[PDB]
RNA sequence: CGAUGUCGGCUCGUCGCAUCCUGGGGCUGAAGAAGGUCCCAAGGGUUGGGCUGUUCGCCCAUUAAAGCGGCACGCGAGCUGGGUUCAGAACGUCGUGAGACAGUUCGGUCUCUAUCCGCCACGGGCGCAGGAGGCUUGAGGGGGGCUCUUCCUAGUACGAGAGGACCGGAAGGGACGCACCUCUGGUUUCCCAGCUGUCCCUCCAGGGGCAUAAGCUGGGUAGCCAUGUGCGGAAGGGAUAACCGCUGAAAGCAUCUAAGCGGGAAGCCCGCCCCAAGAUGAGGCCUCCCACGGCAGCCGGUAAGGACCCGGGAAGACCACCCGGUGGAUGGGCCGGGGGUGUAAGCGCCGCGAGGCGUUGAGCCGACCGGUCCCAAUCGUCCGAGGUCU
RNA sequence: GAAUGCCGGCAUGAGUAACGAUAAAGAGGGUGAGAAUCCCUCUCGCCGUAAGCCCAAGGGUUCCUACGCAAUGGUCGUCAG
RNA sequence: CGUGAGGGAAAGGUGAAAAGAACCCCGGGAGGGGAGUGAAAUAGAGCCUGAAACCGUGGGCUUACAAGCAGUCACGGCCCC
């Protein structure tokens, strides 16, 4: 079970034998072990990874402690692919290779306090026919005396996205490995620029 | 609608527990390098006059 | 939403919003320094910056271009006369918004100055 | 997007010109059907003495949308109304020509007597 | 679904 | 990072040249490859340009054309490796960028509307020169 | 009865199962296919119309199916107001009359502000025995759970024929879900162009305001989007329901059971996605500071750190989050590219002229991909451990 | 100690709704103990069969100056019916 | 308040004597702090007495794993006499 931090670039389409496949973009590659979560210390098995080179300034005290026991310069983000443990010391794009299959995790774009036909697909009132003042509005929330009180995750207005999503089962199309690229048709979660992580499918 | 009102005459306790977020927080404030007085922060001093290390306006 | 969108609406339609950026250039084109809100100081750099630019250049298109929005044409002869030359090398950013200390009494609204760089 | 209520042109010599989607033989609940989607329509218009009479209730086959189609190339193709061609429950069209261009999706869909009847198969 | 139809016991409100 | 250069970066592959420029109202022919049953045919397209909407690799041109009584509309990608070829048929003067409106139009309305872009003519017939 | 607003509809659901479909079964007057009927099963699904206020009901066209009920005949401090309770008016009928009718008819005031519980979201506080920056385990929750058609097997098994499989393996859809903007398609309040009436600048040309909170019209980037695109429902392991067994007495036979062991559902437990140590049972690992001055407590100065303040941000109501703060590309400007608009003004020439031609894909030009210290993130300040007890 | 009691005082809701047409504002200069709000200027916008002007009714010093800002003005006030 | 007939309030108290607080200080004023008066100035004119609800500052005890007509009975802890 092998993953890798990343970062979304953005989406276009290319042509695959007469096909147009459109694909979304990953500068997945370099990613170097910082820390191996054992049994005997750790409890479980994972893999602490880094991406993104940092400014030794910018970088505190032990946070610098810390990269430095593993060897590593200062790097942006640490984040562990669970039950993962590489041969080398650095991941690379270079462990998926095209036909592959894999699940992708970002932040999704933040859609902020969201109404309830944003968030929850709701169909709000009437435009005519004298509906007053409730076209985007939920509707009822309960019944009368019995039970008398609101289901606890009710569907209701609130902030929407800006949450954690992963994809499943997206084809890897393209691996470029000189410029770390890693492709994958279709659409991945949050914005361009944003922090992603490739890990092999669970689906088969 | 149909006119939401007031059940109960909220506490002395109560209300007063409302309030524990309505505490203003003190104006936060820097010695002007040049001339020493108390002033806000990235503003132009207003007691001498001087942002920058250098004049800016009259005062 | 507001995703990745430029400008402020600064609680005008959309001429009144045009008119209160004018009346700034002409103003702080006239005086070379305005004391204004915060807000509307950050906004009134570029639009001017752009029009010292044009001034800049100082062909005949550029100013007939500069009149749509100060319609003065003395105002704009000190534009390319006396202003533009003094940023001939300067490779924009000729403006500048400092922050004031005291705030209006009336709203607390918090104010700086904007004045046109040496 | 022809859908129920939906006017369309009929492209043959079935005596028909305007029938008027009712559903949409697309399993339970289809909201749309496009080119190569059977319907069920009811004759709202048609000429005098005909293979089918105002007021009758026949298949038909989507040949063309004004809806653009799109296509697994990138490419994508609309046409300038929306017509159908009325059939038999065999998928066999009802008249003896058909009246304009059909898209090539008819082919796929296994409706070869219209394509081959077809001016030009776009 | 009850069979007999069921009269309001209240008017339609109305200013008094 | 330069998340711009990166996507012109996976672009290049599939990017084109030899396809001759051409503007809204340019009458076209575009040679397209369709495959029918088994076979594989070359099919030719051919009409008036009326949009071309650019996204540098990503633009797409779509081509009026009048069938048997029928008006068929087709969008096709500019960078497509099923158009073989594209030949001018006749270039035409758009005082418009988009040339949605001679939908509505009858053919003399047309031909009235996007007389001979002769300035344009004039420089392909001095082209084509290469001695 | 010092008021518990009353049919139907819309919206939002939630539960029961006496199950409409999907799943698993026994019996069949079950050849096959297809039905009948009983048992298990509530996981998911359960269409669009015509008529009528209608619930209901009939009908049209589909369907895997078009289930029945509870929730104050769920839901009027959520909406409707067609039915039905007011006053107006009329028909039939009744009454000498005023008037009246589970008889019909046309019309007829639906109340901006949520205190408490509840619910959706978001913080502030304290706690988690030293103070901190990171990274995590997942107790326990939630979400998801659908199904059709065609082909191959095979026109085989079965059947006189018509008709037509179990199992096994392919591909293609419908509806829903989460995400996304490459494409298709919207918008795009001033991004470009065109046009009318009027007032103006400056007479011409060129421009400006106003005609909407864009005057109108043709277009349109980023973003936000669906009609567009990607992906999901599983696989698989475990224990089971009805039901089917192996071995087997009580009961020399028989018996699925009394001892024991199997097989067996869309169902239950894992498994998938998401939240989560306020899990006070407050967890774990990696790294950093460390014995500071005075009378398990106090008062200070500090440590590593943090916070204020500032430039900001596909983060956002405020708060929060995340980035940056000159040792810096954070916003603005500027420059290059993209993109839109589609050939600016000016001049030259052609025409009596409205115009036309060239210069010229010109000019202008939001946000998009970048560069650039020109402008602004100056300068600083305040909190912050000395670690209880066997 | 209760009469939806009577009179007055003071609470709650709450720093909440609201602050009275979406015709609209910006800057400079001045006065002053104090200025988004008063005065001057320039700019922008609104009315123009009026949102301009003159009569009548009705109101009754609201007119004009000077000096004031406790209250009145939905904020402010140096201004004002 | 009502066109009108007509309805119809609220509101008393410095001290014996104004001896009603010169003068100084902060402030624009209001207001206050000293000085002075007085037997007394929380008798200072918003003035005899000055209850209660209501608001507030300071101190003692207590409170962030807790279920409530709020008390009550017991016990323990801390503070006070
Ligand atoms: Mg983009
Ligand atoms: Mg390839
Ligand atoms: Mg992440
Ligand atoms: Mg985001
Ligand atoms: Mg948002
Ligand atoms: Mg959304
Ligand atoms: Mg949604
Ligand atoms: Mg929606
Ligand atoms: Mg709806
Ligand atoms: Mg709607
Ligand atoms: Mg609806
Ligand atoms: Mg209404
Ligand atoms: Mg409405
Ligand atoms: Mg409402
Ligand atoms: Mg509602
Ligand atoms: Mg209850
Ligand atoms: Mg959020
Ligand atoms: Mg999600
Ligand atoms: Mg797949
Ligand atoms: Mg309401
Ligand atoms: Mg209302
Ligand atoms: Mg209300
Ligand atoms: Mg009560
Ligand atoms: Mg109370
Ligand atoms: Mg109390
Ligand atoms: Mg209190
Ligand atoms: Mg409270
Ligand atoms: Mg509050
Ligand atoms: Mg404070
Ligand atoms: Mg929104
Ligand atoms: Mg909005
Ligand atoms: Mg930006
Ligand atoms: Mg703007
Ligand atoms: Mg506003
Ligand atoms: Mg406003
Ligand atoms: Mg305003
Ligand atoms: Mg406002
Ligand atoms: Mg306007
Ligand atoms: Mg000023
Ligand atoms: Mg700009
Ligand atoms: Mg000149
Ligand atoms: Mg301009
Ligand atoms: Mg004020
Ligand atoms: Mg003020
Ligand atoms: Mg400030
Ligand atoms: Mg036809
Ligand atoms: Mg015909
Ligand atoms: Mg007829
Ligand atoms: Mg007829
Ligand atoms: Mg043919
Ligand atoms: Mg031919
Ligand atoms: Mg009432
Ligand atoms: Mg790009
Ligand atoms: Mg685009
Ligand atoms: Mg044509
Ligand atoms: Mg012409
Ligand atoms: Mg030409
Ligand atoms: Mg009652
Ligand atoms: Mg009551
Ligand atoms: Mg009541
Ligand atoms: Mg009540
Ligand atoms: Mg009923
Ligand atoms: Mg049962
Ligand atoms: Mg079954
Ligand atoms: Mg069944
Ligand atoms: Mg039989
Ligand atoms: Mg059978
Ligand atoms: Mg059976
Ligand atoms: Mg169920
Ligand atoms: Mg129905
Ligand atoms: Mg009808
Ligand atoms: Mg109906
Ligand atoms: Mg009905
Ligand atoms: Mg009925
Ligand atoms: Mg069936
Ligand atoms: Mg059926
Ligand atoms: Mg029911
Ligand atoms: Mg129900
Ligand atoms: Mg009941
Ligand atoms: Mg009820
Ligand atoms: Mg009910
Ligand atoms: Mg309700
Ligand atoms: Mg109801
Ligand atoms: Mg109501
Ligand atoms: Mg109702
Ligand atoms: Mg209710
Ligand atoms: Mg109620
Ligand atoms: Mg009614
Ligand atoms: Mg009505
Ligand atoms: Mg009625
Ligand atoms: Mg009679
Ligand atoms: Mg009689
Ligand atoms: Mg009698
Ligand atoms: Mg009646
Ligand atoms: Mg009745
Ligand atoms: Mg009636
Ligand atoms: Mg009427
Ligand atoms: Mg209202
Ligand atoms: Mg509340
Ligand atoms: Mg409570
Ligand atoms: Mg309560
Ligand atoms: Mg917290
Ligand atoms: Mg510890
Ligand atoms: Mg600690
Ligand atoms: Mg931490
Ligand atoms: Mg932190
Ligand atoms: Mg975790
Ligand atoms: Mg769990
Ligand atoms: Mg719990
Ligand atoms: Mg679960
Ligand atoms: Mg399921
Ligand atoms: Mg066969
Ligand atoms: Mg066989
Ligand atoms: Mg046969
Ligand atoms: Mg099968
Ligand atoms: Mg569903
Ligand atoms: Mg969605
Ligand atoms: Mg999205
Ligand atoms: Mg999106
Ligand atoms: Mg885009
Ligand atoms: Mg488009
Ligand atoms: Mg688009
Ligand atoms: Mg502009
Ligand atoms: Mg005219
Ligand atoms: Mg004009
Ligand atoms: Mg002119
Ligand atoms: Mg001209
Ligand atoms: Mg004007
Ligand atoms: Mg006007
Ligand atoms: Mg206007
Ligand atoms: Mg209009
Ligand atoms: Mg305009
Ligand atoms: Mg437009
Ligand atoms: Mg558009
Ligand atoms: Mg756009
Ligand atoms: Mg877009
Ligand atoms: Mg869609
Ligand atoms: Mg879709
Ligand atoms: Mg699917
Ligand atoms: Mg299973
Ligand atoms: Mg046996
Ligand atoms: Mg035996
Ligand atoms: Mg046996
Ligand atoms: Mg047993
Ligand atoms: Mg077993
Ligand atoms: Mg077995
Ligand atoms: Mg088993
Ligand atoms: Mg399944
Ligand atoms: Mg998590
Ligand atoms: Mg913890
Ligand atoms: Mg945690
Ligand atoms: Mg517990
Ligand atoms: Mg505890
Ligand atoms: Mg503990
Ligand atoms: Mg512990
Ligand atoms: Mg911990
Ligand atoms: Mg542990
Ligand atoms: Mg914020
Ligand atoms: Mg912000
Ligand atoms: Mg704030
Ligand atoms: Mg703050
Ligand atoms: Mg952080
Ligand atoms: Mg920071
Ligand atoms: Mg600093
Ligand atoms: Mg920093
Ligand atoms: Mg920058
Ligand atoms: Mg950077
Ligand atoms: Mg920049
Ligand atoms: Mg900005
Ligand atoms: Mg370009
Ligand atoms: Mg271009
Ligand atoms: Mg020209
Ligand atoms: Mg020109
Ligand atoms: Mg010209
Ligand atoms: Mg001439
Ligand atoms: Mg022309
Ligand atoms: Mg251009
Ligand atoms: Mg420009
Ligand atoms: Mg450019
Ligand atoms: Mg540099
Ligand atoms: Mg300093
Ligand atoms: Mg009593
Ligand atoms: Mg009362
Ligand atoms: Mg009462
Ligand atoms: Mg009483
Ligand atoms: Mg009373
Ligand atoms: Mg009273
Ligand atoms: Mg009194
Ligand atoms: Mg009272
Ligand atoms: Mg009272
Ligand atoms: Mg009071
Ligand atoms: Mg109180
Ligand atoms: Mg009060
Ligand atoms: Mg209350
Ligand atoms: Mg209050
Ligand atoms: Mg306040
Ligand atoms: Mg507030
Ligand atoms: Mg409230
Ligand atoms: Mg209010
Ligand atoms: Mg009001
Ligand atoms: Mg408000
Ligand atoms: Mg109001
Ligand atoms: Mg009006
Ligand atoms: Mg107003
Ligand atoms: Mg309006
Ligand atoms: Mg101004
Ligand atoms: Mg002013
Ligand atoms: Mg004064
Ligand atoms: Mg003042
Ligand atoms: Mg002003
Ligand atoms: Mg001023
Ligand atoms: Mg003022
Ligand atoms: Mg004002
Ligand atoms: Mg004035
Ligand atoms: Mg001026
Ligand atoms: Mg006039
Ligand atoms: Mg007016
Ligand atoms: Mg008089
Ligand atoms: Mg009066
Ligand atoms: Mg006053
Ligand atoms: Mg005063
Ligand atoms: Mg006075
Ligand atoms: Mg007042
Ligand atoms: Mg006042
Ligand atoms: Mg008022
Ligand atoms: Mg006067
Ligand atoms: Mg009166
Ligand atoms: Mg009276
Ligand atoms: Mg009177
Ligand atoms: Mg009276
Ligand atoms: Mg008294
Ligand atoms: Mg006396
Ligand atoms: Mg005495
Ligand atoms: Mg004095
Ligand atoms: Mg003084
Ligand atoms: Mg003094
Ligand atoms: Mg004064
Ligand atoms: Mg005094
Ligand atoms: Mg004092
Ligand atoms: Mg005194
Ligand atoms: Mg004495
Ligand atoms: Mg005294
Ligand atoms: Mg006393
Ligand atoms: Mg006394
Ligand atoms: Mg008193
Ligand atoms: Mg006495
Ligand atoms: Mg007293
Ligand atoms: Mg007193
Ligand atoms: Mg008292
Ligand atoms: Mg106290
Ligand atoms: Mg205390
Ligand atoms: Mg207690
Ligand atoms: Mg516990
Ligand atoms: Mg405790
Ligand atoms: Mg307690
Ligand atoms: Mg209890
Ligand atoms: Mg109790
Ligand atoms: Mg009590
Ligand atoms: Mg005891
Ligand atoms: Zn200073």
């Amino acid at each position: 079970m092998k993953g890798i931090l990343g970062v979304k670039v953005g989406m276009t389409r290319i042509f695959r034998d007469d096909r147009a496949v459109p694909v979304t973009v990953i500068l997945a590659g370099p990613c170097p072990v910082v820390q191996r979560r054992t049994p005997e210390k750790d409890g479980y098995t994972a893999v602490q990874l880094g991406f993104l080179p940092q400014n030794p300034k910018r970088v505190n005290r032990p946070l610098k402690g810390h990269f430095a026991k593993a060897g590593v310069e200062p790097v942006r983000i640490l984040r562990e692919i669970r039950d993962f443990n590489p041969e080398g010391d650095t991941v690379t794009v270079e462990i998926f290779k095209p036909g592959e299959r894999v699940d992708v995790t970002g932040t999704s774009k933040g859609r902020g306090f969201a109404g309830v036909m944003k968030r929850w697909n709701f169909a709000g009132g009437p435009d005519s026919h004298g509906a007053h003042k409730i076209h985007r509005h939920p509707g009822s929330i309960g019944n009368r005396k019995t039970p008398g009180r609101v289901y606890k995750g009710k569907k209701m207005a609130g902030h929407y996205g800006a949450e954690r999503v992963t994809v499943m089962n997206l084809e890897v199309v393209d691996v470029i490995p000189e410029e770390n690229l890693l492709l994958v048709k279709g659409a991945v979660p949050g914005p361009n620029g944003g922090l992603v992580i490739v890990r092999e499918t669970k689906k088969a | 609608a149909k006119h939401p009102v007031p059940k109960k005459k909220t506490s002395k306790a109560r209300r007063d527990a409302r309030r524990s977020h309505h505490a203003l927080t003190p104006p936060t404030l820097v010695p002007c390098p040049e001339c020493k007085a108390m002033k806000p922060p990235h503003t132009v001093c207003p007691e001498c006059g001087y942002y920058a290390g250098r004049k800016v306006l009259e005062v | 939403m507001r995703h990745l969108k430029s400008g402020r609406k600064l609680n005008r339609h959309s001429s009144h919003r045009l008119a209160l950026y004018r009346n700034q250039a002409k103003s702080l084109l006239t005086h070379g320094r305005i004391t204004t809100t915060v807000p509307k100081a950050k906004e009134l750099r570029g639009f001017v910056d752009h029009l010292i630019h044009l001034a800049k250049r100082g062909d005949l298109h550029a100013r007939r271009l500069v009149l749509r929005d100060l319609q003065d044409v003395k105002l704009v002869r000190k534009l390319f006369d006396e202003i533009a030359p003094r940023y001939r090398d300067r490779q924009g950013g000729y403006t500048r918004v400092l922050k004031l200390a005291e705030r209006r009494r009336g709203d607390g609204a918090p104010l700086a100055l904007v004045e046109l760089v040496e | 997007m022809i859908q129920p209520q939906t006017y369309l042109e009929v492209a043959d010599n079935t005596g028909a010109r305007k029938i008027m989607c009712i559903r949409v033989l697309k399993g339970s609940n289809a909201k749309y059907a496009t080119v190569g989607d059977v319907i069920v329509a009811s004759v709202k218009e048609a000429i005098p003495r005909g293979a089918v009479k105002e007021g009758d209730v026949v298949k038909a086959v989507v040949v063309r949308t004004k809806k653009e189609i799109k296509r697994p190339d990138g490419s994508a193709i609309r046409f300038d109304d929306n017509a159908a061609v009325i059939i038999n429950n065999q998928l066999e069209p009802r008249g003896t020509r058909v009246f304009g261009p059909v898209a090539r999706e008819l082919r796929e869909k296994g409706f070869m007597k219209i394509v081959s009847l077809a001016p030009e198969v776009l | 679904w009850r069979i007999r139809p069921r009269p309001p016991r209240l008017p339609r409100p109305r200013p008094r | 990072m330069n998340r711009g250069a990166l996507i012109k970066l996976v672009e290049s592959r599939y990017v084109r040249t030899d396809l001759p420029e051409f503007r809204p109202g340019d009458t076209v022919r575009v040679s397209y490859k369709v495959k029918e049953g088994n076979r594989t045919r070359i099919q030719d397209f051919e009409g008036i340009v009326i949009r071309i909407r650019r996204n540098g690799f990503n633009t797409t041109f779509t081509v009026r054309k009048v069938s048997y009584g029928v008006g068929v509309e087709r969008i096709f990608p500019l960078h497509s490796p099923l158009i073989q070829k594209i030949d001018i048929v006749q270039r035409g003067r758009a005082r418009r960028a988009k040339l949605y409106f001679i939908r509505n139009l009858s053919d003399r309305e047309i031909r009235r509307k996007l007389r001979a872009d002769r300035k344009r003519i004039d420089q392909d017939r001095a082209a084509e020169r290469a001695a």
